[PDB]
């Protein structure tokens, strides 16, 4: 399955991929310990002051002076003295009162002339009290300054750590999927050179190539996706919902309501989005086909006046976008953002609801800090919530490109083979009963054969023109194994590695591709073996065909277009010239239908009497001059054979040089 | 900022919603500030004697009421403003294809397909990203940001508020420097990639070559290994993207920890309080999105005032050169006079004029011949009036061409080009495209008189069968025939044939000339083939070589003294 695949890409590479995720997983511990360092600061040392005090001899420097007397709290006590003089600090308002004397219980403390009462449901109870300085205040907070520079350190300690490591993470994620790309397309490129020409016979170049680069571009979307959004968030929340359980189990608890959140709002986002989105693609696409077909076609619409229809479909399509994209609005306004606020606010409700309750009976004094670290984890853990629904609505786009790759990949019936090249050989072809169905209902040669003598076979031509001739180019080596059998050199051109029937051929095509780089890059294609005797070659090439050009004075030219940049006769000569460095042994060049016989074709007629030189030069004769200058012929009555003779064909039937005349 | 002055139609004509818009967004914007404020204060309760369960659902209301606002309010000028968006987007795509409607060749000669589909696609979604997203940014930018401030100044402290704030524009800054840093990476690696696309692309449509020449495992292979590695370096983007998020919380955890440091010595100076110090905690959080917002706001009008000036470009700095302003004429008698008339492309400066003395009257069928390039079809681009008017006067019946009216006078030529494009539909709507109102019989008598019909109630599936974008059972001759049968179908004062009969042989096209001159009882008919089979039956036949009238006259005149039409009628057979 697609991921079946992914995973075992990914598997390779598993030590960037664990070396990630546990860089992040300490990155994520650091990160999220500040705010625990930031309870600790608000329970303990901010705090303290709501926690018990008790009175002793000022011998520690822990203890405190308050109006001359020395007070040292319970936490920093070190057990000089039990009940001795116990003491509580309540809070009033925005007053802080000093209550020496031992409290009873706690409640609702209020302020009337001068004494404290705190009242607890029915029962109530008074006490005297004082209220405190500012001085007075920060001195009972000064006990908690020495040790608030190390939390405050810890907390900056521990978030300089979680920066380094968090970089680590994100590049490490990235750089093992821009690995695992790497490697899928170079298997992908492999696979398609081991391919048959079917394959790319079937559909277009455009196919192809998005399968090797877009689609693989959308598998490194999909891996980055997977790994910065989904897995790094998911460890992000576990670390978290971790941290919230280690501070309040109970409020947890409904803190982990948010999970079912997630998958509910996301599945709904799926499944409305997915068919939205679809819509407007699709629509977006019938839009620009139908300004493609329009300026394409501007010139019929206006002659015919079909442009008030045009512009009606136009909007049709055009207003159909904006209906499916306002829809998609109204989802993504109610469901993206404004519903992570309100689940933000309804989070503080749960707050202020439990905390509360915590401040109603005896168990909210020493939980504010946490809920000061629920607010500080909770915004960390809304914020990827939209990322994640969004990335997890665009997965399916992913998955079908990854799917279509992954059926290129998993294709069969490749043809891999070694190429031998230990001897040359001497070109006596010859067929026998050869009956090649490249449909397979539809018989497109009839039990052809003839026999290609040692050199100067020449014989080939169309049936009167476009018809059943360039097939035969793809009969030697492109298809094979249907029926029959042809020979080179007496031993079977099946047997053989099909390498090894192209390690001597060379072909000139009808529309023959300039590749990219030097001209002498795109005649050597860069051999290896033939970086000096590409100079050598090119040597005879500007001998043979001399450069009317030589705009760089050698073979730096960078071919700039892929075809007919300079003129539509050197692509020709390119061609032969590549014909010709490789080896004149088999060789078959093009029908030149398409070419306009102008004098520059006559620089080329001058080539086949180069090119013609070598050995077993197949030609299709759809030229005049290829005709008469053929020591062969050999017309084709739709793949059987009319019959053979350069001048037993022109005696028989008059008919076929008379037309090919009128035509050339 | 600049592009909002130049949509100034664009708001003017949709203020109430933008206006309406802006004014729930400011209102939220203030209203947001209340939640964390009220947390701040129920804190300051619950630490206080005085919290009471009325307090608790005092709170609790609050929040549900504030809640349900924001998110109403927020549902409310999403859809305003993103539906603004929208439909600037439809707005745009209708006045660039009202355009390119009424626009004739030369814009498309000077301006190619591609920047103008491009301009359809991302310049569009770039001023609606302006009109929607960066009226969103400006206000969270500046509105929600000193709304932001001036709450932490005010309502909690402004020495805590100075202190943590120092850091976030460092973190603006940053956000720019990076994003601008990432954008140039990003299209260096995407350089590289378009190279990797192109040399895939050369190697699949020359995978013959490859495979003839053993370059299969040895060369390719290779170019696709070292590309790959070359598109490997979208590391060097990683390495800016990867500062991206380390950056932003390292500086907003220093926020945090001067908010929390500082709250927690000044409330030990009895300065703040707990719940105000929770409550700058969550402004600060709040104020992270405004920091990158400006950065985005700045990419955001910068590629949506380009995107605009490049629509301008084509819509306002452009207009065709045709103006019937008084139309004053009827159906003219095809007296159609050219005494003369002279004109060039701007593919010369005036140095390949073209320079035709002619005239011609109804029924009087015109055939044209001559060699390639020389001028055929240019005299009948001219009759069609497509570009500018050249030099001299063409002249209907002795009003001249410029005052006809221009749908009038293109609703009377029938014309045949010599590229048969098909717009990508049925062969019934092919052929209706000529007369766009209801179906009758007309139009199986029209593809009878094209004489394709007996092929294509069989081969082509019928009638109702889509053909173009690739169709099914293509043919040259069959897609001519259809658009002879659409041209028909029109019913033509004035018919133009730019070489439709030469896809197939003289032998069927002759019958089929003669047929439709049979059919046309004397309206005119202008022929312009290579062939000289059908312009044989023309009762006025003209020659032309290099954009010049070399002979004149009717097919024995030339046959005598032009060496051409007989040379080439006896070539051709
Ligand atoms: C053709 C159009 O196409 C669109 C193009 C872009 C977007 C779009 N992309 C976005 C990414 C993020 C945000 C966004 N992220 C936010 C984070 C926080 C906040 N708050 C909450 C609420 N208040 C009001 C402001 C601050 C708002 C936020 N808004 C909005 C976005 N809008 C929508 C349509
Ligand atoms: C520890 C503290 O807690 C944190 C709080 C917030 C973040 C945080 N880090 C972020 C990194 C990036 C973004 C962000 N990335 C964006 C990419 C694109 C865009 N828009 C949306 C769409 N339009 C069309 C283009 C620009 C906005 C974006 N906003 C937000 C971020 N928020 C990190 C930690
Ligand atoms: N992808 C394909 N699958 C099956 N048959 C094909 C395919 N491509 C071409 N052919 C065969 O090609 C035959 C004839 O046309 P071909 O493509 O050989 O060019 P042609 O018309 O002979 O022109 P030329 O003069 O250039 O050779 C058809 O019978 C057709 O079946
Ligand atoms: N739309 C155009 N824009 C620019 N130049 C043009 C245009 N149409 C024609 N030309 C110029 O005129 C040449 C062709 O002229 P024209 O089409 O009159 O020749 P033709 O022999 O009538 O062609 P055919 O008879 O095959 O249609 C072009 O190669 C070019 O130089």
């Amino acid at each position: 399955k697609i991921g079946k695949t992914l995973w075992r890409y990914a598997l390779l590479y598993r030590k960037l991929l664990i070396t990630a995720v546990l860089l992040l997983t300490v990155a994520v511990g650091a990160e999220l310990t500040g705010p625990f360092i930031g309870k600790k600061m608000i329970d303990d040392h901010i705090l303290g002051i709501e926690k018990t005090w008790y009175e002793a001899a000022e011998k520690d420097k822990n203890a405190v002076q308050f109006h001359g007397v020395s007070y040292v709290r319970e936490d920093r006590l070190q057990e000089p003295v039990s009940k001795a003089k116990e003491a509580h600090i309540y809070q009033v308002g925005m007053a802080f009162y000093f209550v020496d004397q031992a409290v009873s219980f706690d409640g609702n403390r209020t302020v009337s002339d001068g004494k404290l009462t705190i009242t607890n449901g029915d029962k109530s109870r008074a006490y005297a009290a004082e209220k405190l300085t500012k001085q007075e205040l920060f001195q009972f907070y000064q006990p908690e300054i020495k040790g608030m520079v190390l939390l405050i350190a810890l907390y900056g300690g521990l978030l300089v750590f979680s920066v380094f490591f968090q970089y680590g993470q994100h590049y490490l994620l990235q750089m093992s999927a821009n690995r695992i790309i790497q490697k899928m397309r170079q298997d992908v490129f492999s696979h398609i050179q081991k391919m048959p020409i079917r394959y790319f016979d079937n559909l277009p170049a455009g196919k192809v190539v998005a399968r090797i680069t877009n689609d693989t571009e959308a598998i490194r979307d999909l891996y980055v996706t997977v790994l910065s959004t989904f897995v790094t968030s998911g460890i992000y929340m576990f670390g978290i919902f971790t941290a919230l359980f280690l501070l309040d189990v109970k409020l947890a608890f409904v803190a982990l309501a948010i999970v079912p959140i997630i998958w509910l709002w996301s599945v709904i986002y799926r499944r409305y989005a997915s068919y939205y989105n679809q819509k407007i693609r699709s629509i977006n696409s019938d839009i620009n086909a139908k300004m493609n077909e329009s300026i394409q076609g501007m010139t019929i619409i206006q002659a015919f006046r079909h442009q008030k229809e045009t512009m009606r479909e136009f909007e049709e399509l055009n207003e159909s976008h904006f209906y499916f994209q306002n829809r998609m609005l109204n989802l993504n306004s109610l469901m993206s953002h404004n519903l992570v606020n309100v689940i933000r606010n309804l989070a503080f409700v749960a707050l202020i609801w439990h905390f509360g309750g915590a401040s109603l009976n005896a168990a909210g004094i020493v939980s504010i800090g946490v809920l000061y670290a629920f607010v500080d984890y909770l915004n960390r853990l809304f914020q990827p919530i939209t990322g994640i629904v969004n990335q997890f609505s665009k997965l399916e786009l992913a998955r079908v490109s990854a799917g279509r790759v992954f059926e290129l990949l998993e294709e069969k019936n490749t043809e891999e083979a070694g190429e031998p090249a230990k001897e040359r050989a001497l070109g006596r072809v010859e067929f026998r009963d050869v009956s090649f169905a490249y449909q397979e209902g539809e018989e497109v040669l009839k039990h052809i054969s003839f026999t290609a003598q040692k050199g100067e076979t020449v014989a080939l031509v169309g049936h009167t023109g476009s018809g059943k001739s360039s097939i035969l180019n793809l009969l030697f080596r492109f298809y094979d194994a249907q029926k029959g059998d042809v020979l080179i050199d007496g031993k079977s051109i099946y047997n053989m590695s099909r390498q090894e029937l192209r390690s001597h051929m060379g072909i000139v095509l009808q529309d023959p591709y300039l590749f990219s780089g030097t001209i002498g890059s795109n005649v050597s294609l860069d051999d290896e073996r033939m970086t000096e005797e590409e100079i050598k070659n090119a040597l005879r090439q500007v001998g043979a065909e001399p450069l009317l050009k030589k705009l760089p004075k050698g073979i730096n030219e960078p071919v700039i277009e892929k075809g007919s940049t300079l003129s539509s006769g050197e692509r020709q000569l390119i061609s032969f010239a590549r014909a010709l460095a490789f080896d004149p042994a088999i060789l078959i060049l093009d029908q030149a239908t398409a070419h306009i016989d102008t004098e520059t074709e006559a620089v080329i007629q001058k080539a086949l009497d180069v090119v013609k030189q070598g050995r077993t030069t197949f030609v299709i004769a759809h030229r005049l001059s290829t005709i008469r200058n053929a020591d062969q012929i050999l017309v084709l009555d739709k793949g059987e054979i009319v019959e053979r003779g350069n001048h037993e064909e022109l005696m028989a039937l008059e008919g076929q040089y008379y037309q090919m005349y009128e035509l050339q | 900022f600049s592009v909002l002055k130049k949509l100034g139609w664009f708001f003017k004509a949709y203020w109430l919603r933008y206006t309406i818009a802006i004014v729930l967004l400011l209102a939220v914007n203030v209203i947001e500030m209340f939640p964390p404020k009220l947390l701040g204060n129920a804190i300051d309760d619950m630490k206080a004697g005085a919290f009471t369960a009325e307090g608790l659902l005092f709170y609790i209301g609050i929040f549900f009421v504030l809640t349900a606002a924001v998110y109403i309010m927020s549902y409310f000028w999403m859809h305003q403003l993103f539906g603004g968006a929208n439909l600037m987007e439809k707005i745009l795509r209708t006045k660039l294809m009202g355009h390119l409607l009424t626009m004739s060749p030369p814009f498309y000669e000077k301006n190619r397909t591609g920047d103008l589909m491009a301009r359809g696609t991302n310049d569009l979604q770039a001023v609606s990203l302006t009109t929607g997203f960066g009226i969103l940014t400006l206000v969270d930018s500046t509105m929600f940001m000193m709304t932001i401030f001036l709450t932490m100044g005010f309502l909690i402290s402004w020495k805590l508020t100075f202190a943590a704030i120092i850091p976030l524009p460092v973190m603006a800054i940053a956000i720019s420097l990076y994003g601008s840093k990432i954008h140039e990476r990003f299209t260096e690696a995407q350089n590289a990639f378009g190279a990797l696309n192109d040399r895939v692309l050369e190697s699949v449509s020359g995978v013959r070559v490859i495979r003839a020449y053993v370059q299969e495992t040895n060369d390719v292979r290779r170019f696709n290994e070292m590309t790959a590695d070359v598109y490997q370096k979208n590391m060097k983007v990683a390495f800016i993207d990867s500062l991206f998020e380390p950056t932003v919380k390292l500086l907003v955890g220093a926020s945090y920890l001067i908010g929390l440091g500082y709250g927690a010595f000044l409330v030990f100076r009895n300065e703040l309080t707990l719940g105000e110090l929770v409550s700058f905690n969550v402004y600060l959080g709040m104020m992270i999105w405004p920091m990158f917002a400006i950065g985005e706001l700045i990419n955001v009008m910068q590629r949506g005032n380009a995107s605009l000036d490049r629509v301008n470009e084509t819509l306002s700095y452009e207009t065709d050169v045709t103006d019937p302003k008084q139309p004053a004429d009827l159906k003219e008698p095809g007296d159609i006079v050219f005494s003369h008339v002279s004109f060039t492309y701007p593919s010369s400066t005036s140095d390949n004029l073209q320079d035709i003395s002619f005239t011609v009257r109804k029924g009087q069928t015109v055939g044209i011949a001559g060699k390639t390039g020389s001028g055929k079809t240019t005299i009948i681009k001219q009759l069609l009036r497509q570009y500018p008017p050249g030099e001299g006067s063409i002249t209907f019946s002795g009003v001249p061409i410029q005052q006809i009216p221009l749908d009038r006078l293109r609703g009377w030529i029938g014309y045949v080009p010599q590229d048969h494009l098909l717009f990508s539909r049925t062969v019934k709507e092919n052929i209706l495209y000529g007369k766009q109102d209801a179906t009758d019989k007309e139009v199986q008598q029209a593809i009878a008189e094209a004489h394709f019909e007996k092929d294509l109630h069989m081969l082509p599936s019928g009638l109702e069968t889509m053909v173009g974008e690739k169709g099914v059972a293509l043919s040259g001759g069959q897609k001519q025939r259809i658009s002879i049968a659409r041209a028909l179908m029109a019913n033509p004062e004035i018919l133009i044939l730019d070489q439709s009969l030469s896809a197939v042989d003289a032998k069927t096209e002759a019958a089929i000339i003669k047929n439709i001159r049979e059919n046309r009882k004397g309206k005119t008919t202008f022929i312009l083939t290579h062939r000289l089979s059908a312009v044989e039956h023309a009762d006025l036949i003209l020659v032309m070589d290099g954009g010049v009238i070399a002979e004149r006259g009717t097919h024995q005149e030339l046959l005598a003294n032009n060496g051409w039409y007989r040379e080439q009628y006896e070539r051709q057979q």
